[PDB]
């Protein structure tokens, strides 16, 4: 719907002009999963003894 | 190293006519407070010394011992180099030294108290600032200052002209 | 203090409190003092920061008005000695002028808001505040008069304080109840204000002194007010309060004003103009369309009833009440024969500083709101290109220094669509613009590489000019090229392409 009123008069190009393929999406999933705690945390310390 | 030399004036280095024998510690003080000058690192927080705070506070309104202009002088810059880097901290250690400016609203000394209570404010405008009861008296503080500054003995242009008091904040 | 105690004391206190509370459970102890009602005085209503300050300073100037009456005879013909009883007040005036200053420089965002929708942080004021803010207004009007000097060299600094309060007003709020007439007084203090420019466009006709009061201070602060109501659009108070007669003497008197011609008017003119186009688009009634009061709804002779309006002195026919204000397409067509003439600058007409100004702020108001409209949309476009043709006329005048009022002025005629102005006005003033421009180079430039001092200075004139003309075009199409841009990208246009060139 644009692109001619602005945009193509400076110097620009549209993101995906050359794919054949569109392009595919991540998304935030709501789902709570089980991942290894991170370290350097800024809380929850694990320490193996 | 500021809380060790927190405790050393005591109450104002004794400011009642008591001794007036050993007043290097006033001649110390340019030294010592201007080392304190040149840092500004009491900004975040955990700052448990207000009492020290209120000593040099003190020990700016309170010189009688061996008075002297000029060695008071740094005394004078020294609280406005403070109160302009860390602030909104409390609210106890800020209303006594004002107390002495609510109550005497005529004083001489008060020039340390009202440039104090009027560029810590500016610098704030309550942003980031949660208010308290201190909050609540500072229309008072006002109210009597504007009438003593009219009906008790009209000042000066000179000196009412710094009593040009902000009074933002409004509600 | 009693109000930022140590934790310790105020655990103490509380287990005390809470001690004592279980031993009077027994025997039925209780001690109750106190007389006051919860209805009114529990509540901050009594001080909301501010309210028991504000008739501590109301009834600070109430007494500071009565000692300077004394004053006002001490100047009158002395022996009084300067009354120096009460120059405490004085002084504290003097001093307390900066706190009526300051105070809503930054704090009138809370006065004008409704509680109903919130404007910024804080805007829920109550209606006891904006009703004495009311009264600030009508104690402004007793605090300087025809008597100016009285205190001293205090004018710009006072006048600076009605400004702010005529940005702090309401108008909707403290009109539906309570002591409307101190607005009414304010327009009262207008109508002695409107008796005194009539006394003064007869001391213009007689060809004095005695009335410079007004031009210095209510004029720059009848124009704001006019605005502040206009920028609020809220519409009625202006005219629902049958004050608005004392508004159509000032409009009839200004007009008697622009018709005589004389060198002792001015700078009278330009500030004059300036309030006109305040109140035109203040007033909620078609000065100029006596046709469509029909469709009234809001004149003065539908306010209560006819014989409400012959009571005061004013026949039934009210459209006809101005006595030179003709129809809109009379002056349409006016000034359509001056731009088919091209006059010159104000030696000839004056018409400029005068009524086109009025209306340039009065059609807005009316050709998208009113009639036809979601009353002449045409016209709008029809006087951009005539105001327009006036200034392309003038080009050339070594000193007229209105060029830069005129096209402020004008800011929103712009919002036009008007497909054929383009080429209709702005390319060929711009054409003119550029050959200019480009002539006075050329007798710059060889001339140069061509006794030199002579020259240096000549050029310097000329380029002024060009900028200053330059200056006044520009404002009226920046704001145009761009509505249209999407337009003129979209269907590519030949004439838009020749504008380009002329000012590439």
């Amino acid at each position: 719907r644009f692109f001619a009123i602005c945009g193509l008069q400076e110097g620009f190009e549209p993101f995906a002009i050359n794919m054949q393929r569109p392009v595919t999406t991540w998304f935030s999933k709501s789902l709570p999963q089980f991942e290894p705690v991170p370290p350097e945390h800024p809380h929850y310390e694990v320490a193996r003894m | 190293h500021v809380l060790d030399v927190g405790f050393l004036p005591d109450m104002r280095a004794a400011a009642s006519l008591d001794t007036a024998t050993f007043s290097t510690t006033e001649m110390a003080l340019a030294l010592n407070r201007y080392l304190c000058l040149a840092v500004l690192p009491l900004i975040t927080k955990c700052a448990p010394l207000f009492a020290g705070t209120e000593h040099r506070a003190i020990m700016v309104d309170s010189m009688l011992h061996t008075v002297y202009r000029l060695s008071r002088g740094r005394s004078l810059t020294k609280a406005q180099r403070d109160v302009i880097e860390d602030c909104l901290m409390a609210l106890c250690r800020y209303i006594r030294p004002s107390m002495l400016q609510h109550l005497l609203r005529r004083l001489v000394f008060d020039v340390p108290i009202l440039n104090e209570f009027a560029k810590m404010p500016l610098k704030l405008l309550t942003n980031h600032y949660e208010r308290c009861w201190k909050y609540y008296c500072l229309p008072t503080g006002w109210a009597n200052f504007g009438v003593t500054s009219e009906e008790e003995l009209h000042l000066t242009r000179k000196l009412f002209w710094g009593i040009f008091d902000s009074l933002a904040h409004k509600k | 203090p009693y109000d930022t105690l140590t934790a310790k004391e105020k655990a103490r206190d509380r287990e005390k409190a809470q001690e004592l509370l279980k031993f009077l459970q027994m025997n039925g102890y209780a001690v109750t003092r106190g007389l006051k009602d919860m209805e009114l005085d529990t509540s901050s209503i009594e001080k909301r920061f501010a309210f028991g300050f504000l008739q501590q300073l109301l009834r600070w100037m109430d007494i500071s008005q009565e000692f300077i009456a004394h004053l006002e005879a001490v100047v009158s013909s002395g022996r009084v000695e300067k009354s120096p009883h009460e120059q405490e007040i004085k002084f504290f005036a003097k001093i307390l002028l900066p706190l009526i200053n300051q105070y809503f420089t930054n704090h009138c965002l809370y006065f004008l808001s409704t509680p109903a929708k919130v404007l910024g942080s804080g805007g829920h004021a109550s209606n006891k505040e904006k009703e004495m803010i009311t009264s600030l207004f009508c104690k402004l009007a007793a605090l300087v008069r025809h008597r100016v000097s009285l205190f001293g060299t205090d004018a710009p600094a006072v006048v600076n304080c009605l400004h702010i309060l005529a940005r702090s007003l309401d108008a909707r709020t403290v009109m539906k109840s309570g002591p409307e007439i101190v607005k009414a007084g304010l327009r009262s203090f207008f109508e002695s204000a409107s008796e005194d420019i009539e006394k003064m466009v007869e001391n213009l006709r007689l060809g004095g002194q005695n009335l410079t009061y007004t031009t210095v201070a209510l004029l720059p602060v009848l124009t704001t007010l006019f605005q502040h109501i206009a920028q609020h659009q809220f519409g009625d108070d202006v005219i629902l309060d049958d004050v608005q007669v004392s508004c159509y003497r000032t409009l009839c008197s200004i007009y008697s004003l622009g018709t005589t011609k004389n060198t002792y008017v001015e700078k009278l003119r330009p500030a004059l103009g300036e309030c006109l186009a305040r109140l035109a688009a203040a007033m909620p009634v078609a000065f100029l369309e006596p046709q469509l009061n029909e469709y009234n709804a809001c004149s003065v002779y539908t306010t209560k009833s006819p014989r409400e309006r012959a009571i005061l002195g004013l026949p039934n026919s009210v459209e006809e009440m101005c006595p030179d204000i003709p129809v809109l397409d009379r002056l349409m067509a006016d000034i359509g024969g001056l731009a088919e003439s091209g006059a010159r600058y104000t030696e000839m007409p004056h018409v400029i500083e005068i009524t086109l100004p009025m209306l340039c702020s009065y059609l807005p108001r009316w050709w998208e709101r009113g009639p036809e409209a979601p009353v002449t949309s045409d016209h709008l476009n029809s006087l951009l290109g005539n105001i327009l043709r006036i200034i392309v006329n003038n080009l050339g005048i070594d000193e007229a220094t209105w060029m830069k009022r005129l096209a402020v002025f004008a800011q929103p005629i712009v919002s036009r669509a008007r497909p054929e102005l383009l080429h209709s006005h702005f390319i060929p003033t711009i054409g003119r613009l550029r050959k200019r421009a480009g002539k006075v180079v050329a007798e710059e430039e060889q001339l140069r590489l061509e006794e030199a001092e002579e020259g240096e200075l000549l050029v310097r004139d000329e380029f002024s000019v060009l900028c200053r003309d330059l200056y006044a075009l520009y404002p009226l199409l920046i704001r145009y090229v761009d509505n249209n841009r999407a337009h003129w990208l979209t269907e590519p246009n030949a004439n838009a392409e020749e504008l380009f060139r002329m000012v590439g």
